């Protein structure tokens, strides 16, 4: 089992801002045969479910602004964020197959300053 | 074009190679050679030339050399280690890659052992990652081992299309083969010069003659057997040799 | 009736041979790896060629009474044909005089060879064969450039 | 595209049919599914069950017992049946729709891709 320990919490990240989320993996997690991480980053809108945001850590889905971005490595992983909007009070979520049990990230309040 | 998990392969022959039309042409955006600089391609003649051909990412060109790794040179295309061609490379955005992705051009992603080099694999068996037998059924650590690059025109580049084509020289032991263009020009007459007919290398004046060969012959030679006529290999006309005056 | 040769060293596959044939259109020299009939012909409807039965991996193409010599040699990967036609006025046995052999072809092939065979068209509606050894002859050449005689200078004292 | 239709509040015990009604893709080709979620409040979701494109079912283990699933590619729907209703089961119900398993890496199920919106479930007579 792999727990996905989230970065920041109560995040009073400010409007257009850099927001970041760190997930730490308690194991390495890299399926070695792809040369390519797999990571998919969530956002538990309130009252809605999390929608995939970036497959692969690297490679953001459709319809999704390119300022949000991924990035990680090894054990760390990180979320390149460049500007936090409005839209942007939600809950989100970090994981991996890469495991036998439903491991999970635990969800951050985005307070937008 | 062809795939980059069944590439082509075309064996070019006796022919008359002009690799400047190529080198020149400044349309590749890759033109590498490793057994032999480029320039003196057109010099060297050797017994065979193979030509590869496929497509792949405009970042997976660097793969395509000898001794590297990689999804395409693993299990796609390999190269051996002492490679003698030229690998040619140039950007088909315009040509491969159409609005709603174009999902015809796919690649090997699984595979039991990397290729030996020159070696080709188009079979479609369902790999089998983990220890649990498949049974030609989809599932976990059980995959489909092909892929497919979904190309469209709004990619940045190192993710659009690349054609590649490989040039490999090679040289078993026949007797010859195709080599580069070879020169000409004119002839005068009645003057000593230095002349060459087809390798019939001398110095003197030529004239014309009176003789008369045999469709098959080329030159003709006297008693002491030096050269006195030759015949030039445009006009067919057979022309005297005389030496140039001395004393 | 004779309608070509096939040469090689094991006039089969796992070794590559040549192949010249002609029907009654043209030449056809072909050098590919083949799978020759043990007893391999071409019949005459017309309808014939149960000469091989495989054609893998071509590595050359070409296609487009009487008394027909033809020496046949094959040094440094070329295999050269020379060839003459002279009209006999007998039907078919061996007559007696001169005629020198033209070159015809030159292949480079890099071909081994270790045997040969031939062609004929059946019947549903002579030949013979030399062998060359290293001598020394003296040619007779005539003022236009032709072989009219010749010496051969092993056969005995005189010579 | 999927949406997970179903009841609002059950009552404890019985079987319970569960309707993930999607479109904008059929589900029987090879590298195609569909699985199955709940959450019940202030917890980490859980999946529950998955089908893939030629009929492959996957459940929860605890669950095995009462868990099963059926994908419904002409409808667009995967039919889910589920007994032993209990109000620790009082949860949301979540489908997501599976792609291409070598991808299988990233998300321990919990999610997918897809993803519709989800049936909610409250255990109350
Ligand atoms: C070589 O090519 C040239 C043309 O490139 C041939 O020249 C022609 O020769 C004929 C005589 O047979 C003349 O009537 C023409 O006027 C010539 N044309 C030109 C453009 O020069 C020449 O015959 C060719 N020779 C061989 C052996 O192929
Ligand atoms: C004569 O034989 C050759 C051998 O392949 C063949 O290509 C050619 O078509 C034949 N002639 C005709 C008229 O078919
Ligand atoms: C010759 O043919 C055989 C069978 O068709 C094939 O295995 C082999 O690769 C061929 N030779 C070359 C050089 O490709
Ligand atoms: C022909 O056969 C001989 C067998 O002694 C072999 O050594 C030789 O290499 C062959 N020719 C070529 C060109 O390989
Ligand atoms: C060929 O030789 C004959 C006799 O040697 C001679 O008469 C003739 O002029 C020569 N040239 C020809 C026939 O063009």
């Amino acid at each position: 089992d792999i727990v996905m320990t989230q970065s920041p919490d109560s995040l009073a990240v400010s409007l257009g801002e850099r927001a970041t989320i760190n997930c730490k993996s308690s194991q390495s997690v890299l399926y070695s045969s792809n040369n390519k991480n797999y990571l998919a980053w969530y956002q538990q809108k309130p009252g809605q479910p999390p929608k995939l945001l970036i497959y692969w850590a690297s490679t953001r889905e459709s319809g999704v602004p390119d300022r949000f971005s991924g990035s990680g490595s090894g054990t760390d992983f990180t979320l390149t964020i460049s500007s936090l909007q409005a839209e942007d009070v939600a809950v989100y979520y970090c994981q991996q197959y890469y495991s036998t049990p439903h491991t999970f990230g635990q969800g951050t309040k985005l307070e937008i300053k | 074009f062809a795939s980059v998990y069944a590439w082509n392969r075309k064996r070019i022959s006796n022919c008359v190679a002009d690799y400047s039309v190529l080198y020149n042409s400044a349309s590749f955006s890759t033109f590498k050679c490793y057994g032999v600089s480029p320039t003196k391609l057109n010099d060297l003649c050797f017994t065979n030339v193979y030509a590869d051909s496929f497509v792949i990412r405009g970042d997976e060109v660097r793969q395509i050399a000898p001794g590297q790794t990689g999804k395409i040179a693993d299990y796609n295309y390999k190269l051996p280690d002492d490679f003698t061609g030229c690998v040619i490379a140039w950007n088909s955005n315009n040509l491969d890659s159409k609005v709603g992705g174009n999902y015809n051009y796919l690649y090997r992603l699984f595979r039991k052992s990397n290729l030996k080099p020159f070696e080709r694999d188009i079979s479609t068996e369902i790999y089998q990652a983990g220890s649990t037998p498949c049974n030609g059924v989809e599932g976990f650590n059980c995959y489909f081992p092909l892929q497919s690059y979904g190309f469209q025109p709004t990619n940045g580049v190192g993710y659009q299309p690349y054609r590649v084509v490989v040039l490999s020289f090679e040289l078993l032991h026949a007797p010859a083969t195709v080599c580069g263009p070879k020169k000409s020009t004119n002839l005068v007459k009645n003057k000593c010069v230095n002349f060459n007919f087809n390798g019939l290398t001398g110095t003197g004046v030529l004239t014309e003659s009176n003789k008369k060969f045999l469709p098959f012959q080329q030159f003709g030679r006297d008693i002491a057997d030096t050269t006195d006529a030759v015949r030039d290999p445009q006009t067919l006309e057979i022309l005297d040799i005389t030496p140039c005056s001395f004393g | 009736i004779i309608r070509g040769w096939i040469f090689g060293t094991t006039l089969d596959s796992k070794t590559q041979s040549l192949l010249i044939v002609n029907n009654a259109t043209n030449v056809v020299i072909k050098v590919c790896e083949f799978q020759f009939c043990n007893d391999p012909f071409l019949g005459v409807m017309e309808s014939e060629f149960r000469v091989y039965s495989s054609a893998n991996n071509c590595t050359f193409e070409y296609v487009s009474k009487n008394l027909r010599e033809f020496v046949f040699k094959n040094i440094d990967g070329y295999f050269k044909i020379y060839s003459k036609h002279t009209p006999i006025n007998l039907v078919r046995d061996l007559p007696q005089g001169f005629s020198a052999l033209e070159p015809l072809v030159d292949l480079p092939i890099g071909i081994n060879i270790t045997r040969f065979q031939t062609l004929l068209a059946l019947h549903r509606s002579a030949y013979y064969v030399g062998y060359l050894q290293p001598r020394t002859f003296l040619l007779k050449y005539n003022e236009n450039g032709t072989i009219t005689d010749a010496v051969d200078c092993a056969l005995d004292p005189l010579s | 595209t999927l949406k997970e239709s179903g009841p609002t509040l059950v009552k404890p015990t019985q079987t319970l049919t569960l309707t993930c009604t999607f479109s904008g893709f059929s589900l029987s080709t090879s590298g195609v599914g569909v699985g199955w979620i709940r959450q019940p409040p202030g917890k980490a979701l859980e999946w529950l069950a998955l089908i893939y494109w030629d009929d492959d079912k996957r459940y929860s283990p605890s669950l095995k017992s009462r868990l099963t699933i059926t994908k419904d590619t002409s409808k667009n729907q995967v039919v889910l049946t589920m007994t032993n209703m209990d109000p620790v089961d009082t949860a949301t119900y979540y489908c997501a729709h599976s792609l291409f398993l070598t991808v299988g890496y990233s998300s321990s199920w919990s999610p997918f891709d897809y993803w519709g919106q989800g049936t909610l479930v409250t255990v109350s007579s």
